[PDB]
Protein backbone atom coordinates (compact mmCIF):
# COMPACT_ATOMS: atom_id res chain seq x y z
CA UNK A 1 0.00 0.00 0.00
CA UNK A 2 1.78 3.09 1.34
CA UNK A 3 4.69 1.30 3.02
CA UNK A 4 8.22 2.70 2.98
CA UNK A 5 10.31 0.30 5.07
CA UNK A 6 10.12 -2.62 2.62
CA UNK A 7 9.44 -2.23 -1.10
CA UNK A 8 8.42 -5.62 -2.49
CA UNK A 9 8.51 -4.41 -6.10
CA UNK A 10 12.17 -3.44 -5.77
CA UNK A 11 12.98 -6.95 -4.53
CA UNK A 12 11.10 -8.51 -7.45
CA UNK A 13 12.98 -6.28 -9.90
CA UNK A 14 16.33 -7.18 -8.32
CA UNK A 15 15.61 -10.91 -8.52
CA UNK A 16 14.52 -10.77 -12.15
CA UNK A 17 17.56 -8.65 -13.02
CA UNK A 18 19.71 -11.30 -11.32
CA UNK A 19 18.12 -14.03 -13.43
CA UNK A 20 18.73 -12.02 -16.60
CA UNK A 21 22.32 -11.30 -15.58
CA UNK A 22 22.97 -14.99 -14.91
CA UNK A 23 21.67 -15.84 -18.37
CA UNK A 24 23.84 -13.08 -19.83
CA UNK A 25 26.87 -14.46 -18.01
CA UNK A 26 26.34 -17.97 -19.33
CA UNK A 27 25.85 -16.60 -22.86
CA UNK A 28 29.01 -14.48 -22.61
CA UNK A 29 31.06 -17.40 -21.31
CA UNK A 30 29.79 -19.59 -24.15
CA UNK A 31 30.70 -16.90 -26.69
CA UNK A 32 34.17 -16.25 -25.26
CA UNK A 33 35.23 -19.86 -24.76
CA UNK A 34 33.40 -21.14 -27.82
CA UNK A 35 32.30 -24.29 -25.97
CA UNK A 36 28.63 -24.69 -25.09
CA UNK A 37 29.48 -27.37 -22.50
CA UNK A 38 31.95 -25.49 -20.31
CA UNK A 39 32.03 -25.61 -16.51
CA UNK A 40 30.39 -29.03 -16.43
CA UNK A 41 27.50 -27.73 -14.30
CA UNK A 42 26.08 -27.08 -17.78
CA UNK A 43 25.03 -30.49 -19.17
CA UNK A 44 27.22 -32.68 -16.98
CA UNK A 45 26.88 -35.76 -19.19
CA UNK A 46 27.83 -33.72 -22.25
CA UNK A 47 31.23 -32.86 -20.82
CA UNK A 48 31.90 -36.52 -20.03
CA UNK A 49 30.98 -37.48 -23.59
CA UNK A 50 33.18 -34.69 -24.97
CA UNK B 1 -21.34 -0.20 18.99
CA UNK B 2 -22.41 -3.03 16.70
CA UNK B 3 -21.04 -1.06 13.74
CA UNK B 4 -17.71 -0.46 15.48
CA UNK B 5 -17.36 -4.13 16.36
CA UNK B 6 -18.18 -5.11 12.78
CA UNK B 7 -15.73 -2.57 11.33
CA UNK B 8 -12.84 -3.65 13.55
CA UNK B 9 -13.60 -7.30 12.85
CA UNK B 10 -13.67 -6.69 9.10
CA UNK B 11 -10.37 -4.79 9.15
CA UNK B 12 -8.74 -7.59 11.14
CA UNK B 13 -10.25 -10.00 8.62
CA UNK B 14 -8.65 -8.03 5.79
CA UNK B 15 -5.33 -8.38 7.59
CA UNK B 16 -5.93 -12.13 7.90
CA UNK B 17 -6.74 -12.33 4.19
CA UNK B 18 -3.51 -10.49 3.41
CA UNK B 19 -1.68 -13.10 5.48
CA UNK B 20 -3.41 -15.80 3.45
CA UNK B 21 -2.34 -14.08 0.23
CA UNK B 22 1.26 -14.05 1.44
CA UNK B 23 1.13 -17.72 2.48
CA UNK B 24 -0.23 -18.62 -0.96
CA UNK B 25 2.57 -16.57 -2.51
CA UNK B 26 5.26 -18.48 -0.61
CA UNK B 27 3.69 -21.81 -1.56
CA UNK B 28 3.44 -20.65 -5.18
CA UNK B 29 7.11 -19.66 -5.27
CA UNK B 30 8.22 -22.98 -3.82
CA UNK B 31 6.04 -24.81 -6.35
CA UNK B 32 7.56 -22.72 -9.15
CA UNK B 33 11.02 -23.83 -8.06
CA UNK B 34 9.84 -27.45 -8.00
CA UNK B 35 8.54 -26.89 -11.54
CA UNK B 36 11.88 -25.49 -12.69
CA UNK B 37 13.48 -28.63 -11.28
CA UNK B 38 11.01 -30.97 -12.97
CA UNK B 39 11.79 -29.39 -16.33
CA UNK B 40 15.47 -30.21 -15.83
CA UNK B 41 14.74 -33.78 -14.74
CA UNK B 42 12.52 -34.22 -17.80
CA UNK B 43 15.18 -32.85 -20.16
CA UNK B 44 17.88 -35.05 -18.65
CA UNK B 45 15.59 -38.08 -18.81
CA UNK B 46 15.06 -37.39 -22.51
CA UNK B 47 18.83 -37.09 -22.92
CA UNK B 48 19.60 -40.32 -21.05
CA UNK B 49 16.84 -42.24 -22.85
CA UNK B 50 19.14 -42.11 -25.88
CA UNK B 51 20.97 -45.41 -26.14
CA UNK C 1 7.61 -13.40 -0.11
CA UNK C 2 8.41 -13.45 3.62
CA UNK C 3 9.46 -9.79 3.48
CA UNK C 4 6.08 -9.03 1.93
CA UNK C 5 4.44 -11.06 4.71
CA UNK C 6 6.26 -8.94 7.28
CA UNK C 7 5.21 -5.76 5.46
CA UNK C 8 1.57 -6.86 5.56
CA UNK C 9 1.66 -7.03 9.37
CA UNK C 10 4.52 -4.77 10.56
CA UNK C 11 4.98 -1.85 8.16
CA UNK C 12 2.73 1.18 8.58
CA UNK C 13 0.18 2.25 5.97
CA UNK C 14 1.04 5.92 5.54
CA UNK C 15 -2.18 6.66 3.64
CA UNK C 16 -4.32 5.91 6.70
CA UNK C 17 -1.78 6.95 9.34
CA UNK C 18 -1.48 10.46 7.89
CA UNK C 19 -5.27 10.82 7.81
CA UNK C 20 -5.43 9.63 11.42
CA UNK C 21 -2.81 12.23 12.35
CA UNK C 22 -4.76 14.96 10.56
CA UNK C 23 -7.99 14.03 12.34
CA UNK C 24 -6.08 13.90 15.63
CA UNK C 25 -4.72 17.42 15.08
CA UNK C 26 -8.22 18.64 14.22
CA UNK C 27 -9.57 17.04 17.38
CA UNK C 28 -6.71 18.61 19.36
CA UNK C 29 -7.42 22.16 18.22
CA UNK C 30 -11.16 21.63 18.66
CA UNK C 31 -10.59 20.23 22.15
CA UNK C 32 -8.43 23.17 23.19
CA UNK C 33 -11.03 25.64 21.92
CA UNK C 34 -13.99 23.88 23.54
CA UNK C 35 -12.05 23.48 26.78
CA UNK C 36 -11.45 27.23 26.76
CA UNK C 37 -15.13 28.03 26.21
CA UNK C 38 -15.95 25.58 29.00
CA UNK C 39 -13.52 27.54 31.18
CA UNK C 40 -15.48 30.74 30.55
CA UNK C 41 -18.70 28.89 31.48
CA UNK C 42 -18.53 29.76 35.23
CA UNK C 43 -17.71 33.44 34.59
CA UNK C 44 -21.36 34.02 33.68
CA UNK C 45 -21.99 33.27 37.35
CA UNK C 46 -19.57 36.09 38.13
CA UNK C 47 -22.01 38.63 36.70
CA UNK C 48 -24.68 38.88 39.39
CA UNK C 49 -23.37 39.81 42.83
CA UNK D 1 -26.45 24.53 38.24
CA UNK D 2 -24.46 27.74 38.74
CA UNK D 3 -21.80 26.20 40.98
CA UNK D 4 -18.24 27.52 40.69
CA UNK D 5 -16.32 25.12 42.95
CA UNK D 6 -16.20 22.37 40.32
CA UNK D 7 -16.56 22.36 36.52
CA UNK D 8 -17.71 19.04 35.08
CA UNK D 9 -17.58 20.35 31.50
CA UNK D 10 -13.91 21.24 31.86
CA UNK D 11 -13.16 17.74 33.16
CA UNK D 12 -15.00 16.13 30.24
CA UNK D 13 -13.15 18.35 27.78
CA UNK D 14 -9.83 17.43 29.40
CA UNK D 15 -10.61 13.71 29.10
CA UNK D 16 -11.55 13.97 25.43
CA UNK D 17 -8.44 16.08 24.79
CA UNK D 18 -6.30 13.37 26.41
CA UNK D 19 -7.89 10.69 24.22
CA UNK D 20 -7.27 12.75 21.08
CA UNK D 21 -3.68 13.40 22.17
CA UNK D 22 -3.07 9.68 22.72
CA UNK D 23 -4.36 8.98 19.21
CA UNK D 24 -2.09 11.72 17.87
CA UNK D 25 0.87 10.24 19.71
CA UNK D 26 0.40 6.72 18.40
CA UNK D 27 -0.13 8.02 14.85
CA UNK D 28 3.01 10.16 15.13
CA UNK D 29 5.10 7.21 16.33
CA UNK D 30 3.78 5.01 13.52
CA UNK D 31 4.69 7.68 10.96
CA UNK D 32 8.13 8.39 12.43
CA UNK D 33 9.25 4.78 12.85
CA UNK D 34 7.39 3.60 9.76
CA UNK D 35 6.44 0.44 11.68
CA UNK D 36 2.80 -0.06 12.62
CA UNK D 37 3.65 -2.60 15.34
CA UNK D 38 6.15 -1.03 17.72
CA UNK D 39 5.83 -0.77 21.50
CA UNK D 40 4.21 -4.19 21.61
CA UNK D 41 1.20 -2.99 23.64
CA UNK D 42 -0.46 -2.67 20.22
CA UNK D 43 -1.00 -6.02 18.44
CA UNK D 44 1.06 -8.15 20.80
CA UNK D 45 0.81 -11.25 18.60
CA UNK D 46 1.65 -9.12 15.57
CA UNK D 47 5.13 -8.32 16.85
CA UNK D 48 5.74 -11.96 17.76
CA UNK D 49 4.89 -12.99 14.20
CA UNK D 50 6.94 -10.11 12.76
CA UNK E 1 37.44 -18.42 -9.16
CA UNK E 2 38.82 -16.88 -5.96
CA UNK E 3 38.08 -13.37 -7.23
CA UNK E 4 34.51 -14.50 -7.81
CA UNK E 5 34.43 -16.08 -4.34
CA UNK E 6 35.56 -12.77 -2.86
CA UNK E 7 32.80 -11.05 -4.84
CA UNK E 8 30.12 -13.34 -3.41
CA UNK E 9 31.20 -12.24 0.10
CA UNK E 10 33.03 -8.92 0.13
CA UNK E 11 31.72 -6.36 -2.35
CA UNK E 12 28.19 -4.96 -2.37
CA UNK E 13 25.20 -5.50 -4.65
CA UNK E 14 24.26 -2.09 -6.03
CA UNK E 15 20.71 -3.20 -6.80
CA UNK E 16 20.09 -3.66 -3.08
CA UNK E 17 22.24 -0.69 -2.03
CA UNK E 18 20.51 1.94 -4.19
CA UNK E 19 17.08 0.77 -3.04
CA UNK E 20 18.24 0.83 0.58
CA UNK E 21 19.57 4.36 0.18
CA UNK E 22 16.30 5.51 -1.40
CA UNK E 23 14.25 3.96 1.42
CA UNK E 24 16.54 5.58 3.99
CA UNK E 25 16.10 8.98 2.33
CA UNK E 26 12.31 8.61 2.31
CA UNK E 27 12.35 7.56 5.96
CA UNK E 28 14.59 10.47 6.95
CA UNK E 29 12.44 13.09 5.22
CA UNK E 30 9.27 11.61 6.70
CA UNK E 31 10.94 11.62 10.11
CA UNK E 32 11.93 15.27 9.76
CA UNK E 33 8.39 16.29 8.81
CA UNK E 34 6.74 14.25 11.57
CA UNK E 35 9.26 15.65 14.06
CA UNK E 36 8.26 19.15 12.98
CA UNK E 37 4.63 18.26 13.66
CA UNK E 38 5.63 16.65 16.97
CA UNK E 39 7.27 19.89 18.10
CA UNK E 40 4.13 21.64 16.84
CA UNK E 41 1.94 19.42 19.05
CA UNK E 42 2.58 21.25 22.38
CA UNK E 43 1.68 24.56 20.70
CA UNK E 44 -1.98 23.69 21.30
CA UNK E 45 -1.25 24.00 25.02
CA UNK E 46 -0.37 27.64 24.32
CA UNK E 47 -3.92 28.30 23.11
CA UNK E 48 -6.04 28.50 26.26
CA UNK E 49 -4.88 31.43 28.38
CA UNK F 1 37.87 9.04 12.24
CA UNK F 2 39.12 11.93 14.39
CA UNK F 3 36.75 14.36 12.68
CA UNK F 4 33.87 12.00 13.45
CA UNK F 5 35.09 11.71 17.04
CA UNK F 6 35.18 15.50 17.36
CA UNK F 7 31.66 15.60 15.93
CA UNK F 8 30.46 13.08 18.51
CA UNK F 9 31.47 15.46 21.33
CA UNK F 10 31.30 18.98 19.84
CA UNK F 11 28.50 19.60 17.35
CA UNK F 12 24.83 19.97 18.20
CA UNK F 13 22.03 17.54 17.36
CA UNK F 14 19.80 20.04 15.55
CA UNK F 15 16.76 17.83 16.08
CA UNK F 16 17.18 18.04 19.85
CA UNK F 17 18.29 21.68 19.70
CA UNK F 18 15.25 22.74 17.66
CA UNK F 19 13.01 20.77 20.02
CA UNK F 20 14.57 22.58 22.99
CA UNK F 21 14.19 25.97 21.29
CA UNK F 22 10.52 25.34 20.57
CA UNK F 23 9.96 24.11 24.12
CA UNK F 24 11.73 27.16 25.54
CA UNK F 25 9.58 29.45 23.40
CA UNK F 26 6.45 27.71 24.71
CA UNK F 27 7.71 28.16 28.27
CA UNK F 28 8.47 31.82 27.56
CA UNK F 29 4.99 32.61 26.25
CA UNK F 30 3.37 30.60 29.04
CA UNK F 31 5.55 32.34 31.62
CA UNK F 32 4.77 35.84 30.41
CA UNK F 33 1.05 34.99 30.26
CA UNK F 34 0.99 33.50 33.76
CA UNK F 35 2.99 36.47 35.05
CA UNK F 36 0.46 38.82 33.45
CA UNK F 37 -2.35 37.01 35.26
CA UNK F 38 -0.20 37.10 38.41
CA UNK F 39 0.07 40.89 38.25
CA UNK F 40 -3.67 41.44 38.75
CA UNK F 41 -3.83 39.13 41.78
CA UNK F 42 -3.64 42.20 44.08
CA UNK F 43 -6.27 44.00 41.97
CA UNK F 44 -8.88 41.84 43.70
CA UNK F 45 -7.78 43.67 46.86
CA UNK F 46 -8.44 46.95 45.04
CA UNK F 47 -12.17 46.21 45.00
CA UNK F 48 -13.20 46.59 48.63
CA UNK F 49 -12.34 49.98 50.10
Amino acid sequence: AAVINTNYLSLVAQNNLNKSQSSLGTAIERLSSGLRINSAKDDAAGMAIA
Amino acid sequence: NRFTANVRGLTQAARNANDGISLAQTTEGAASEVNTHLQRIRELTVQASNG
Amino acid sequence: NLSSARSRIQDADYATEVSNMSKAQILQQAGTSVLAQANQVPQTVLSLL
